[PDB]
């Protein structure tokens, strides 16, 4: 059924899942025409396909080259997205094929299911969480990639960096989760909590700083404040 | 003209016939129904005063054979069987009838309506959806299930309707998932017409049968079957114009015959609103969207 808070320990277990969020597929930038009319211009897309338990991210580039001569846009991304999710299972290893997937939005199920007929063992899931994957463009390196994108490529990333040597999964999870919702909120607040001391740099392999374990727990509480002012200028609360 | 004599009447039920019905008392003088239409197939139903959950009935046709009720009392039903002896049967009826003892088919010279509904209804295509090859008629009730439903328990006695599923292999060719989810005419055309019915006088045949399952026994799994049939039809952008045209007669008339009661559990919001306002056929079934939004606004 639905994943939801209650069911959220399942992330965690032996059974391989991934996420699929389809929010960053279908970009545009709208504009006046000579004639003073709206137009669209599509810009680089991507798939965010996350194992939550190991982080490895599965970002399949979308290149504005796939919507030429399209119709219905936002109809076909959809299916795009569940097309390029089944290959991408096609292309694992029987053992490395997930048991459920987990769609970030409820119009990607019928797409997924049909794309997924003759994997009838694989369940696909929609979820009550509203998680922030809709910022993975705000992570430098990510936005870096799908912008310099010429042709259609898969990008393989693991969004944990080396977490998973210090700390769990879920607490893995729980730190991108607080790190994204905070991109989302206030982009810039969040960016100059995370590149404000200097002496804190990203490796070459890795998209976040190489924080401390004292340092993470200081980025987190900013992470936290920042979210929680935001809602009360929001809400005026 | 044809006749189904009644051996008696032993517990109190209402008798349907086709679209009509009378209610007969507990050890009433009652030998049947004469002045039957032949050339149509027809529906002999009951539902028993005490248990309004007996709601069954028998589908025949008066070409294939003579036909009567019995009472059973160890079974607790009225149960249809085949008179093999033309001499025992035409003396029988001719008895019955000298003493008025049976009910005439009370049809209206204008009335097309039973003609309209079983257009194309045929015994022998309803003898394989009901498999029961040693009698000429077939039971059908209630309580029994589809095969479709059966694979989400006895499959004797259950109704073999053509499997429609919208997401499966059979509805969908490989490199095609949108395109045949979105525009279901492949599925329609190649796959149900061409391959599994032969011709749109099958596939129509099925619909009235589950339509007719449906309002008459409360059939649930043949209200399915009824659904799923309009859907595939109004899914399809390529539909031949002939079959349009049937369909939107075949439609009226199961509207227009529907108890105005039963409406809210025989009628499927989703399938009757996308069908009429959404659908690429949303444009193409006139009658049928004028006597619905006139009888059930409500719905829509
Ligand atoms: C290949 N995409 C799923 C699929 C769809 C239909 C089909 O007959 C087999 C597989």
């Amino acid at each position: 059924g639905a994943m939801n808070s209650s069911n959220y320990a399942e992330l965690f277990n032996n059974d391989i899942k991934l996420f699929v969020d389809d929010t960053n597929v279908y970009r545009v930038t709208v504009h006046k025409t000579f004639e003073g009319n709206v137009a669209t211009k599509a810009i680089n897309g991507c798939i965010f396909t996350l194992n939550p338990k190991t982080g490895h991210l599965f970002l399949k580039i979308i290149h504005t080259s796939v919507w030429a001569g399209q119709k219905r846009l936002s109809q076909l991304a959809k299916w795009k997205t569940a097309e390029e999710v089944s290959a991408l299972v096609r292309s694992l290893p029987k053992e490395e094929q997930p048991k459920q997937i987990i769609v970030t939005r409820k119009a990607m199920l019928d797409p997924l299911e049909v794309h997924m007929l003759d994997f009838p063992n694989i369940a696909i899931r929609p979820t009550e969480l509203r998680l922030p994957f809709s910022a993975a463009m705000s992570i430098d390196k990510l936005s870096d990639v799908v912008m310099k994108a010429t042709e259609p490529q898969m990008v393989l990333f693991n969004i944990y960096d080396d977490w998973l040597d210090r700390i769990s999964s879920y607490t893995a999870f729980s730190r991108l989760t607080l790190l994204l919702r905070a991109l989302k909120t206030n982009e810039e607040s969040a960016k100059m909590i995370l590149l404000s001391d200097p002496t804190i740099t990203i490796k070459s392999y890795h998209l976040w700083p190489s924080f401390t374990d004292e340092q993470w727990i200081t980025i987190e509480s900013q992470m936290r404040d920042l979210i929680l002012t935001e809602y009360g200028r929001k809400y005026n609360v | 003209m044809n006749t189904v004599p009644f051996t008696s009447a032993p517990i109190e039920v209402t008798i349907g016939i086709d679209q009509y019905s009378f209610n007969v008392k507990e050890n009433q003088p009652f030998h049947g129904i004469k002045d039957i239409p032949i050339g149509h197939v027809h529906v002999i139903h009951f539902q028993h005063a005490d248990n309004s959950s007996m709601r069954y009935g028998y589908w025949f046709d008066c070409r294939m054979g003579n036909f009567y009720i019995q009472y059973d009392p160890k079974d607790g039903l009225y149960k249809m069987m085949e008179e093999r002896d033309g001499a025992k049967f035409e003396n029988i009826v001719h008895n019955f009838k000298e003493r008025q003892m049976m009910v005439s088919y009370p049809k209206i010279d204008e009335d097309d309506t039973w003609y309209n509904l079983t257009e194309f209804v045929q015994m022998d295509k309803i003898r394989k959806i009901v498999r029961k090859d040693e009698n000429q008629f077939s039971y059908v009730d209630s309580s029994m299930t589809t095969v479709q439903e059966n694979e989400l328990s006895d499959p004797a006695h259950s109704l073999n309707y053509t499997v429609i599923n919208f997401k499966s292999r059979e509805a969908i060719r490989p490199g095609h998932e949108m395109e045949d989810f979105l525009d279901k005419s492949y599925y329609l055309n190649t796959v149900m017409l061409q391959g599994i019915f032969k011709n749109s006088s099958n596939y129509f045949g099925e619909l009235q049968f589950a339509f007719l399952n449906a309002m008459f026994f409360g059939n649930y799994g043949s209200s399915l079957q009824w659904h799923a049939m309009i859907e595939l039809i109004c899914s399809s952008a390529t539909v031949p114009k002939h079959m349009l045209d049937k369909l939107d007669e075949i439609l009226y008339y199961q509207i227009k015959t529907l108890p105005e009661q039963y409406s809210d559990i025989l009628l499927n919001e989703r399938v009757w609103n996308i069908c009429l306002y959404s659908s690429f056929q949303k444009n193409s079934l006139h009658n049928t969207e004028k006597i619905m939004e006139n009888k059930y606004p409500e719905l829509l």
